[PDB]
């Protein structure tokens, strides 16, 4: 047998009222350690207090929501124990109110939004947090902390915008995600956002290709001609027109696969560029328009 | 001493007064202030004056159904602290202000159906947020709604919005409404529904809406509900199609594609004003966000402006912090990034 | 080619299509253009596009009752030359324009009840003035009405305006409407009714639920013998909330006009203002006169206000006795002023 | 017996389309002559054509309304006849349309309006007609011509010392529908109809405005507030207002009946305030002395 040892211990938190506060606690031993949460000596028992145990059985997470001050502002402890041991760790919870929120306290500029990804594909959940000093960002899936400590797994967190990138999606990834911003000043939770995993739909991906490229047209001085540009591919290209560097079809909703340009009062020869765009490539084609006497 | 053509019972405890179809033009003056039940249906009252229900501290049920009430004076119900139910259905109200519903401490039933209410004042329900159990705003002209007020109505069990122009329902709402059993969102302008506590008893009706059938409604399609004749309006492939008849696989979202970039490079050496453009396209329509070189997201604040199109306008540059201004087009199906490098 | 939950029998010649309570969002596309009867009640149609009923020259009955139709495109009912009846009741229409009712040559039944119609375009009924037998505009937001158009509707027999905000009804109307049997003016803002051909094969004219002003101008009506339709007075204070047919004829009083603020006989000889305000029951009408002609106001060189004020550029030799005349149902008042 | 003789014969009219055209024809004899109207030889018979006979039986009036051109543009004749005679007179009716209306054609600027008069009282119906030259004005009560040729009857028409109709000592017979008619050498135009109603005499006493409670003199300290009460009586009840010498202190929207209490604020200088009572029987005044004593 082996006495319990802490693998992760909770730290001193400082969240806002009405918000969230989570305490993570994990331990290992032989046999498996059971983790109990206490407030002021007695085991926690409240409607706003929920304990979520890890899938490994390696521990649990004490979640407090919504934060009520100062009824929750106290000392909470984690007691890990098995047949051959009993250890504990205690931490402090501070709950501010909006009146007492200091300038520099973490603020969610942009939270995660609803996203749907197919299986075995890559999904990304964004989160932008501000504050003084710069807050570090962590993630929570279904009240449990997302393990991104492994820099080389399917689930990673991008350095610098600490967004969560989920590669090779599986059904287990489907759940409720929420972003957490924490600095030396305190901790703020973002709104929850659902991730859905649908089955893999095998669609063919082909870069944009001009099925009907623009032809060169000769015209009388002022002067009117219609030029046809058609592109194909999967996904279907958005076709636009340009005059060298600047766009010629501004403020329009870029048509799909086909764009016919109309010229009027042509008094000078010019070259007009047709551009087709997709997420798989960008192709171009110019048409020579001349003004003959 | 009962007003003409009215039926008045003055036997304690229930002092009742009924004036249905008596051709009233105004609310009868000098009506006994010890009245418990008051019913003025099917008349032709034009407006409600503050003097009409002045000192009725014993009134518990007030019915003004089927008139032509187009205006309710401020504090008209200020002294009706014993009022449980209020009926203003089938009238010509155009708005619901806070000063009109002031002093309704015991209001538990509020019916404003079949009016022309264009706007409900935020926190106009303050007098009875903790007591209200029933709220009807069906058959009106509401395009918006103070959801933040609705979210505080704990004892609310029936909320009906049968025929309005409501475009969207706030996501954070309905989290504390544990007693809510019926929510009617039939016939509105709802393009989508938020993945809220819609699933549970509970009856959530959302038929007769111009549903946009993409991934954002996939979660709802996965539910097991009876066909309430819900129908899609967009996209073209699914127009006029019954919602629950469509297989889950056909609810598609299209990743964002940034069509109109700055072009990857920009340069201004002085305080002169600069402007950047970013326009994305996809299904649903992507949301554009900009970032500072310091990795700070830029919002609608001083010296910086962002438009619905996505164009970022900066007026007075410091240039002390020159770096890569990146454009991010977020979408339910993915993200797009088009960076620009300024100095 | 029938849509789900719809009952369409396409057996020639009478093509019938019914799509009641099927949760429609739009008018079903590809409807057989030889359709005779088409009923789309109790759905959720938001707008009517012109393409919806493009070439339906065989259509005789169109029913769009109980939707949320808030917009009807121009020429939406064009080419509906065979249409007899049209139902748009219980919708969200805000106005009735001429380009919307264009091409309804055979229209005999028009129901626009229970909408939010704020204004009816003058002569928007031109396509079917001579054919209409039934016109419903009950439960709307009409304060005014193209009476000049209504007056031409000869075959009209039932006109209903059950619940609007109509302030006044034109006097000359209804003189040619010989087939008219029912006129409903309940619940409006009518202060009075004109001594028209109201009294008369039978006729039922309902005018209850109005803020009637009970003076001499309604004396003619009180003298009539009609059944009590719960008519009630709103003004003056002495007669407020009192039932119309319960008041003896002697209590309907008019007060002669009295000019309170005269000029006083009181310029620059190079630029034009005169004051005249009368008071009485009913509110007097102010008219001005030239020294040897009748002065007309609201014009090029002369302007007159609702208050009675005469207002541009004075002539160097048009000075005389300008008299002010305050006309009223109970008498006239005169206060002359002489300016130079 | 005595054969018919014409006492009044109709004249040539020229009205507008949609308007009215009336032909007056009267005769006398023993026995009384019966008058028949003819168009192109045949007795008139049409929906728009009505014949209204005088109450005395001295003749009748052919009324055509509304005027339709040129179905009515013809020659009409009046044939008076009894057992011992038969005479006739004929006139021509011309019906123009708005396109052919000349400048100078009679136009009703202001027509008669709804009127209610008590018995034995005086009622007046207005009419203002324009045109070139100046059109003569006549009146029609219930499709029949009002005889105001007699300048010395209860019913007169004002011209000298606006051809309005003045009805003195009203009787029930005066109750009816009146309409003004403007006629010159160019043509004839009718005004809109207006009803005159005769109600019973309400015996009320007529008393000029009298101050029951005139304004009293009040003294006040500099700034300063005082209420002044002014009460006037009479039948009809006086309109009480306030003035400061020349300028009005009371608006004609809030103008009270019989009682007006004036409210003063920030009185920093002594002044005289004029109270005025107004009725159709007189205008009386009263001054109140307002002084600023320490
Ligand atoms: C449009 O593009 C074509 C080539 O893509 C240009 O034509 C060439 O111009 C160069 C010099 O400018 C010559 O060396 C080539 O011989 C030309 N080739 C051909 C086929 O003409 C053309 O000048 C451009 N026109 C404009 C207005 O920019
Ligand atoms: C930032 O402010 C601008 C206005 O200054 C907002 O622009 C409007 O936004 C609505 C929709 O959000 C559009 O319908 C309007 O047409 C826009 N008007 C103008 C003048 O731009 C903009 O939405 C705000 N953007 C953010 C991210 O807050
Ligand atoms: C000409 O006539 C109209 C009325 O027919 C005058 O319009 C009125 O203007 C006053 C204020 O100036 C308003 O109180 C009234 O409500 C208006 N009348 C209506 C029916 O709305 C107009 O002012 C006159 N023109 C001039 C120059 O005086
Ligand atoms: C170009 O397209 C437009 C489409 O409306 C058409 O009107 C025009 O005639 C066309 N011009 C030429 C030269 O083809
Ligand atoms: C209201 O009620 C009580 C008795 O019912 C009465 O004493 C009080 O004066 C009333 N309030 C007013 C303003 O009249
Ligand atoms: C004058 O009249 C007003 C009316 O409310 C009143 O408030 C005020 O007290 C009165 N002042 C005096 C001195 O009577
Ligand atoms: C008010 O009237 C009297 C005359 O009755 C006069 O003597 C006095 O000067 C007047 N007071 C003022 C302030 O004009």
């Amino acid at each position: 047998e082996t006495p319990p040892r802490f693998t992760r211990t909770p730290v001193d938190q400082t969240g806002v009222s009405g918000g969230v506060a989570s305490f993570i606690c994990q331990a290992t031993g032989d046999p498996r350690p059971k983790i109990v949460w206490n407030k002021k000596g007695k085991k926690v028992s409240n409607q706003r207090f929920e304990v979520i145990e890890f899938d490994d059985g390696s521990g649990s997470v004490l979640r407090i929501q919504p934060l009520r001050t100062p009824r929750d502002e106290a000392i909470y402890e984690c007691v890990a124990s098995n047949n051959v041991g009993e250890i504990s760790v205690s931490t402090r919870l501070t709950v501010l109110r909006e009146d007492q929120i200091p300038r520099g306290f973490p603020t969610i500029d942009m939270g995660p939004q609803l996203k749907v990804v197919e299986r075995t594909r890559t999904a990304t959940m964004l989160c932008a947090a501000s504050g003084n000093p710069d807050p570090e960002i962590t993630w929570f899936k279904d009240f449990l902390p997302v393990d991104t400590s492994n820099n080389n797994g399917r689930i990673k967190q991008l350095r610098s915008r600490g967004a969560l990138q989920i590669e090779q999606s599986e059904e287990s990834d489907q759940g409720k995600y929420e972003c957490v911003a924490t600095n030396s000043a305190g901790t703020r939770y973002s709104a929850p956002a659902n991730l859905y995993v649908r089955e893999l739909r095998e669609v063919r991906r082909v870069p944009p290709r001009f099925s009907i490229p623009p032809t060169n047209h000769e015209i009388m001085p002022g002067g009117s001609v219609n030029i046809t540009c058609v592109a194909v591919g999967s996904p279907m290209p958005y076709v636009k027109w340009m005059l060298g560097a600047e766009d010629l079809t501004p403020e329009d909703d870029m048509p799909i696969g086909r764009n016919v340009l109309e010229l009027n009062d042509v008094r000078q020869s010019a070259n007009y560029t047709c551009v087709a765009m997709s997420t798989l490539g960008v192709i171009e084609a110019i048409a020579q328009i001349t003004v003959k006497a | 001493p009962c007003p003409g053509r009215c039926i008045c019972q003055n036997v304690a405890p229930t002092l009742t007064m009924l004036c249905a179809k008596t051709g009233l033009l105004f609310v009868p003056p000098a009506i006994d202030r010890r009245v418990v039940e008051l019913r003025l249906t099917d008349n032709f009252i034009a407006a409600v004056r503050r003097r009409d229900f002045a000192n009725m501290t014993s009134l518990v049920h007030l019915t003004l159904s089927r008139n032509t009430i187009g205006q309710v004076a401020a504090g008209a119900f200020a002294d009706l602290r014993a009022l449980r139910a209020l009926h203003l259905d089938s009238n010509r109200l155009a708005e619901v202000r806070g000063d009109q519903l002031r002093g309704l401490g015991n209001l538990r039933h509020l019916i404003l159906g079949n009016n022309q209410i264009r706007k409900v004042e935020s926190a106009a329900f303050d007098a009875f947020l903790s007591t209200v159990e029933d709220l009807d705003l069906s058959y009106n002209n509401l395009e918006a709604l103070p959801w933040e007020a609705v979210g505080q109505m704990v004892n609310l069990n029936t909320l009906t919005l049968d025929h309005n122009l409501i475009d969207h329902i706030a996501e954070g709402t309905f989290v504390q409404l544990h007693k809510l059993v019926r929510l009617d969102m039939t016939s509105n302008r709802l393009h989508k529904l938020p993945p809220d506590g819609l699933f549970l008893p509970l009856t959530v009706s959302f038929g007769g809406n111009p549903l946009h059938c993409n991934c954002e409604l996939l979660w709802l399609r996965r539910l097991t509900r009876e066909d309430d004749l819900e129908t899609c309006a967009t996209p073209e492939h699914l127009t006029d199609r019954y919602f629950w008849s469509i297989p889950e696989e056909e609810f598609l979202c299209e990743p964002p594609l940034i069509t109109r970039q700055a072009g990857g490079r920009a340069l201004v050496v002085e305080g002169q004003a600069v402007s950047l453009r970013c326009r994305a396209v996809g299904d649903p329509e992507p949301v554009v966000h900009w970032v500072a070189p310091d990795g700070r997201l830029l919002g609608n604040s001083s010296r910086t402006r962002v438009r619905g199109d996505g164009t970022l306008d900066v007026t007075i540059t410091t240039l002390r912090d020159s770096g890569t201004f990146t454009c991010i087009a977020s979408n339910a199906a993915g993200e797009a990034t088009a960076p620009v490098e300024v100095c």
